[PDB]
C-alpha cells in the first residue's frame, strides 16, 4: 500500500497570507494526485487534478507543483472561504489512499482559559455514580494539557475529555474534561484538583474542591 | 527455414456490431494472439513478466458540435494476479469541440483519433484493459480504426 | 505450383488444397493431395467476399451516419455492407473509401444543364442577369 | 445542474446488512468510473470501492474484501453498495463520487451529499441530565443513544457564552456537556435553565441550576 | 558477428515527387534487406512469420482554410490468402495565419504470409512535409 | 539473448534539458556517451523513442514542438536525421502532446544516435513510461 | 590509426585501406587493390553527399518550407543540400535547431531604431513613453 504523509496537521494563518501544504508519497505515483477541500458540515470539493492543474470553477488563487514523491498545494492570497480541512489523494494503485489531512485555522492572539471545576450532582450521587466536570473555555492556541489530582495524586483513569472547534466570533477553542467515578470511590477521597498547563502561563492553573467544606 | 519468435505479442480490434461498448476481438482477420497472450473477459492476459510496449488507438467521430462541451477519454490499466491490485498506466482526454456549431451553417463532421501507448513493466498473470468513457462517439465504420495490442521487449 | 482455386499447403510444400469459398473461412487445411478442405461459414457480424484460405473472417464494415450515409444492402456472410446516399443526393469522396452525401443542387435562378448524378453534382446554367459561382447562381446587384 | 444524492443510510446492528443508493443526475452516468468514499466521525477520508463504466470490474478496500459489493445500473443512473456483515469499524458517513480520468491522472470530481451509517448493538436510551465578574454554569448529559441531542439554554434567551461540547462515546453510550457564561449580576437572580432534548427517544427536560 | 536474416524494410518518401507519396529505398538510411522488395509502390513479404509494420506521415498547412479538410493515413494488406485490399491501420484527422503540424504514426504486430503486399497511403499529398528527411517513412520488421 | 539492446529514460534530477539515464537496460555493448547511444557492432537495429510534452494554457506566442532522432555515422561524420516530427498544440486549459518515432536501420560500429527535442520546458520528463529512447539489435 | 588520412578500413580485409569517396559521390564497391581506385559514382537527381564519405547511398535533397514563408537561396546539387532562407526585410526565428520561420522586419514607426534588422535577429525597437510595443511595433495607449 501507498501512504500519503501530509504536513502540517494543523496550520494557523490569517487572510491575505501565503500558505503552502505538502504531501509526501510512499512510492512514485506520478501525476495521479488530486487535492480536495472539505468545509465543516459539507461534502468535499475537488481542488486540483493531474497534480498541478486547477479544477473546473476553482478560484485562481490556488496553485500546485510537484517533485519526485513530494506534492505541494499553495494558496496565494488567503480568503475567508478557504478555511477548512484539506486532503491529498493518490490514484495510481489500489487501494487509493488519502492523506491524513490539514486543518486551516484563523490566527488569533493568545488567550488563557477560564477554568470551571464542578463537584458531582446531587441527583447523580443517588444513581450510584458521580462525575466531576472541569471546563476550559475560550483559549488559544488549541494545544493544552489537563491533569486530574485526587488528593494530590495524578489520576489518569476514567477521563473522557472532548475539545471543540474554534469559535466563529472570537476564534477560540474550548475543552471539557469529565471524570466519572463510583459513588463509593467518590466519597472515599476529599479533594479533587484540575491542573491545566498552557503556553499562556508558566504556572499551570489549578482549581480544586474539598469535601470538607 | 527461419526460427520463429517466442515473443509474447497481441493485436485485438473492436467489435463493430457490439454497440454501446468497446469489446475486443481476436478471431477476426489481422487480429492476433501469439506466444502466451490470451484475451479473457475483454482483457489481455500477460504470460511472462518483463517490459512491454502497450499501444492502442480509438477513432472518435462526430457531426457538428453541441452546446454541452463533450470530453472524450481513453485509459489503459492493469490488474495483478494476486490481491487483484489495480494499477493505472495510461490515460488521455480530448475536447474535440472548441465552440458550439452555429445554426444555419452545415454541421460538418469531425474526426478525432486518440493514440495511447508506452513502455511498462508487467507481471505474470496481469490483465490489461483499454476503456473509453463515451462509446457513442466511436467509429466502427471500417477496419483498423480501433485496435489494442502489446509487444514484449 | 498449385493452379487457380488451389493454394499450397503450409507444412508440406507438395500438397495443393482447394481454397475455401466466399462466405466461409479456413478451419483446417486439406490432409491429402485430393481430399476436401475443412471450410466453415463465417460467424455473425463477419464475412468473406472472395475465395480464400483465410483462417479468420473480416469484420462487417458499417455505414457512416455522420456522412449522411444509409445502408443499401446489409452484411451477408459473402458480401460486406454496401452503403450509399439517399434520393436527390450525390457522393463527394474525401478518400478512396470515404464519401459524404450532399443534397443535389436545384439550380435556382437557372436551369438544369446536366442532371444530378451518383458522384457528380447538378450542372447549372444561370438565368438572364445571374453569374455562375461554384455551381450556384448568384446575383450581380 | 449536476447533483448526486445518497439514500438508505441508517442505524444497523452488528452482523446485519444494508443497501446504499446513489442517485445521479446532470451528466452522462455511463461515462464515469464510480466510487464510494467513507469517513468516520472525527476522522479522515477513506476509500471504499470503485467500479468501471460497464460495471464488469470492481475494486474494493481490504477492510471490506469479501463483505461489501458495489453494483451499477447505468440505465437507471444509480450506484449501489451492499454492506453485509457490518462491523463497528464500518460506522462512517458514506459518499458516492465520480472517478474521472484525464491525461495520466484521475480525480473525484462530483461528490454526493452523503448518507450516515451507524453500527451499534445498543438499544435506544434517553439521556440523564445532571446539573469573579462572570459566572459559568453548565449542565451535563450522560447515557443517551443514539445521536443527535439538541441542548438549548434558557430556550435560546442567552446565545452568547454557550459552549455545547462535541459528544464522546463510552461503552456503547454517548455523553456530552454544555456550559453557559453569564455575568454574576444575572444569576442566581435569573435561575438560568438548560433545555436538553432527545428527539430519538421523544424526551425533553428543563433543568435550572440551583446551588447545593 | 553473424549477420541477421530477418526480412526488414524501411523506405522514405520522395520529396521530388509532389502530388503523390512515392516510397524510395535508394537513399541514405533507407533499407531493403533479406528478401523484402518494393514493387508497385508496395512492400512484398519474402517469408511467413510475425512482423512489425509501421508508417509515419507528417501533415502541414499554413493556417486553417474555409472549406473543411480531412486527412487519412491507411496501411493496407493484399494477402495471398485474401487477394483484396484490406485495412490494417487507418486514421482520419480533421485538423481545423499560423502553420500547423499533424504527425500520424501507425504501428502494430501482424501475421504475414509469403507474397503479401503492403501499402501506406494518404488522401492529400498536397499536405505532406517533404522539407527534411526522417518525417515520412514506411517499413516492416520481422520478429 | 546476446543481442545488444538499450532502453534509457529521462533524468528527473537534470531538469532544464533531456539527459538520458541508463540505470533508472543498457547491456551487451551499447554505451551512453555524451547523451548519445554508441552502436557496439554493425547490423540491423530497431530505433524507437517517445516523448511527452505538456503545458498549462496556451501563451500569446505560437508553440512548435520537435522530436528528432539523429545519426552521426563513421561513414558520414555529420548529424543526419533518421526520425523527426513536429506538432502545433496551440491554435487556461492544460494540453498534452506525445510524439512517437520508430524504424529499422542498418548501422555500423561507432555510430552515435541522439534523441533530442526543442522545448524541455514543456517535457513531462517524470513520465518515464512515455519519455524513453532505445535500440535493439535484430 | 589502422588507416591513413583520407582513407577508411576495408570491411573484408583488416589490413587493407581504401580511399574515401568525394563530395557528390557514393560508394559502389570498395577498392580492390591496396593502391587502386575506389568505385565512387555521382549522386543521382534529387540526392546529394556534402562530405567525404564511404556511404553506400546519397541523402535526400531538402526543400524549403513554403508554410514558413521560406524561399530557395540555392538549389540542391550533388555536393550541397538545398539552402533556404527568407526574403528582404525579413528575419529568421528558429523554432528548432533546423526549423526557422520568416517574419517581416519591424518598421519601428513612431519609435527609435536601436539596431537594424538582421538575418537571424529582428529590429530592436524602443517606443516613446505612453506608446507601447505589443508586437515589437509602437502603438499609443
Ligand atoms: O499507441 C499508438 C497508436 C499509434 C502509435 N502508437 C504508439 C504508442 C507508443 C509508442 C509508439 O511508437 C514509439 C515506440 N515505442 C516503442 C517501444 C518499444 C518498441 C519495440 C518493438 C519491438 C521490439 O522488439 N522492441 C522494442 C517499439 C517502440 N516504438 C515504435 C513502434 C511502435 C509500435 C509498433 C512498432 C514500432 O516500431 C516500428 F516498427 F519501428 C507508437
Ligand atoms: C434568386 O431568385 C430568388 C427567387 O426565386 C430570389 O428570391 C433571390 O433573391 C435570387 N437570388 C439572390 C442571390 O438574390
Amino acid at each position: 500500500d501507498i501512504q500519503m504523509t501530509q504536513s502540517p496537521a494543523s496550520l494557523p494563518a490569517s487572510p491575505e497570507e501565503i500558505v503552502t501544504i505538502t504531501c509526501q508519497a510512499s512510492q512514485d505515483i506520478g501525476n495521479w494526485l488530486s487535492w480536495y477541500q472539505q468545509k465543516p458540515g459539507k461534502s468535499p470539493q475537488l481542488l486540483i487534478y493531474g497534480a498541478t492543474s486547477l479544477a473546473d470553477g476553482v478560484p485562481s488563487r490556488f496553485s500546485a507543483s510537484r517533485s519526485g514523491t513530494q506534492y505541494s498545494l499553495k494558496i496565494s492570497r488567503l480568503q475567508v472561504e478557504d478555511f477548512g480541512i484539506f486532503y491529498c489523494l493518490q490514484g495510481q494503485s489500489t487501494p487509493y489512499t488519502f492523506g491524513a489531512g490539514t486543518k486551516l485555522e484563523l490566527k488569533r492572539t493568545d488567550a488563557a482559559p477560564t477554568v470551571s471545576i464542578f463537584p458531582p450532582s446531587s441527583e447523580q450521587l443517588t444513581s450510584g455514580g458521580a462525575s466531576v466536570v472541569c471546563f476550559l473555555n475560550n483559549f488559544y492556541p488549541k494545544d493544552i494539557n489537563v491533569k486530574w489530582k485526587i488528593d494530590g495524586s495524578e489520576r489518569q483513569n476514567g477521563v473522557l475529555n472532548s475539545w471543540t472547534d474554534q469559535d466563529s466570533k472570537d476564534s477560540t477553542y474550548s475543552m471539557s474534561s469529565t471524570l466519572t467515578l463510583t459513588k463509593d470511590e467518590y466519597e472515599r477521597h476529599n479533594s479533587y484538583t484540575c491542573e491545566a498547563t498552557h503556553k499562556t502561563s508558566t504556572s499551570p492553573i489549578v482549581k480544586s474542591f474539598n469535601r470538607n467544606e | 527455414s527461419r526460427t520463429p519468435s517466442d515473443k509474447p505479442v497481441a493485436h485485438v480490434v473492436a467489435n463493430p456490431q457490439a454497440e454501446g461498448q468497446l469489446q475486443w476481438l481476436n478471431r477476426r482477420a489481422n487480429a492476433l494472439l501469439a506466444n502466451g497472450v490470451e484475451l479473457r473477459d475483454n482483457q489481455l492476459v500477460v504470460p511472462s513478466e518483463g517490459l512491454y510496449l502497450i499501444y492502442s488507438q480509438v477513432l472518435f467521430k462526430g457531426q457538428g458540435c453541441p452546446s454541452t462541451h463533450v470530453l472524450l477519454t481513453h485509459t489503459i490499466s492493469r490488474i495483478a494476479v494476486s490481491y487483484q491490485t489495480k494499477v493505472n498506466l495510461l490515460s488521455a482526454i480530448k475536447s474535440p469541440c472548441q465552440r458550439e456549431t452555429p445554426e444555419g451553417a452545415e454541421a460538418k463532421p469531425w474526426y478525432e483519433p486518440i493514440y495511447l501507448g508506452g513502455v511498462f513493466q508487467l507481471e505474470k498473470g496481469d490483465r490489461l484493459s483499454a476503456e473509453i468513457n463515451r462509446p457513442d462517439y466511436l467509429d466502427f465504420a471500417e477496419s483498423g480504426q480501433v485496435y489494442f495490442g502489446i509487444i514484449a521487449l | 505450383v498449385c493452379p487457380q482455386g488451389k493454394y499450397i499447403h503450409p507444412q508440406d510444400n507438395s500438397i495443393c488444397c482447394t481454397k475455401c469459398h466466399k462466405g466461409t473461412y479456413l478451419y483446417n487445411d486439406c490432409p491429402g493431395p485430393g481430399q476436401d478442405t475443412d471450410c466453415r461459414e463465417c460467424e455473425s457480424g463477419s464475412f468473406t467476399a472472395s475465395e480464400n484460405h483465410l483462417r479468420h473472417c473480416l469484420s462487417c464494415s458499417k455505414c457512416r451516419k455522420e456522412m449522411g450515409q444509409v445502408e443499401i444492402s446489409s452484411c451477408t456472410v459473402d458480401r460486406d455492407t454496401v452503403c450509399g446516399c439517399r434520393k436527390n443526393q450525390y457522393r463527394h469522396y474525401w478518400s478512396e473509401n470515404l464519401f459524404q452525401c450532399f443534397n443535389c443542387s436545384l439550380c435556382l435562378n437557372g436551369t438544369v444543364h446536366l442532371s444530378c448524378q451518383e458522384k457528380q453534382n447538378t450542372v447549372c446554367t444561370c438565368h438572364a442577369g445571374f453569374f455562375l459561382r461554384e455551381n450556384e447562381c448568384v446575383s450581380s446587384s | 445542474d449536476v447533483q448526486l444524492v445518497e439514500s438508505g443510510g441508517g442505524l444497523v446492528q452488528p452482523g446485519r446488512s444494508l443497501k446504499l443508493s446513489c442517485a445521479a443526475s446532470g451528466f452522462t452516468f455511463s461515462a464515469y468510473y464510480m466510487a464510494w468514499v467513507r469517513q468516520a466521525p472525527t476522522k479522515g477520508l477513506e476509500w471504499v470501492a470503485s467500479i468501471n463504466y460497464d460495471g464488469a470490474n470492481t475494486f474494493y478496500r481490504d477492510s471490506v474484501k469479501g463483505r461489501f459489493t458495489v453494483s451499477r445500473d447505468n440505465a437507471r443512473s444509480s450506484l449501489y453498495l451492499q454492506m453485509d456483515s457490518l462491523r463497528s469499524e464500518d460506522t462512517a458517513t458514506y459518499y458516492c463520487t465520480t472517478e474521472a480520468y484525464g491525461y495520466n491522472s484521475n480525480w473525484f470530481g462530483y461528490w454526493g451529499q452523503g448518507t450516515l451509517v451507524t453500527v451499534s448493538s445498543a438499544k435506544t436510551t434517553p439521556p440523564s441530565v445532571y446539573p469573579n465578574s462572570m459566572v459559568t454554569l453548565g449542565c451535563l448529559v450522560k447515557g443517551y443513544f443514539p445521536e443527535p441531542v439538541t441542548v438549548t439554554w434558557n430556550s435560546g434567551s442567552l446565545s452568547s457564552g454557550v459552549h455545547t461540547f462535541p459528544a464522546v462515546l463510552q461503552s456503547d453510550l454517548y455523553t456530552l456537556s454544555s456550559s453557559v457564561t453569564v455575568p454574576s449580576s444575572t444569576w442566581p437572580s435569573e435561575t438560568v435553565t438548560c433545555n436538553v432534548a432527545h428527539p430519538a427517544s421523544s424526551t425533553k427536560v428543563d433543568k435550572k441550576i440551583v446551588p447545593r
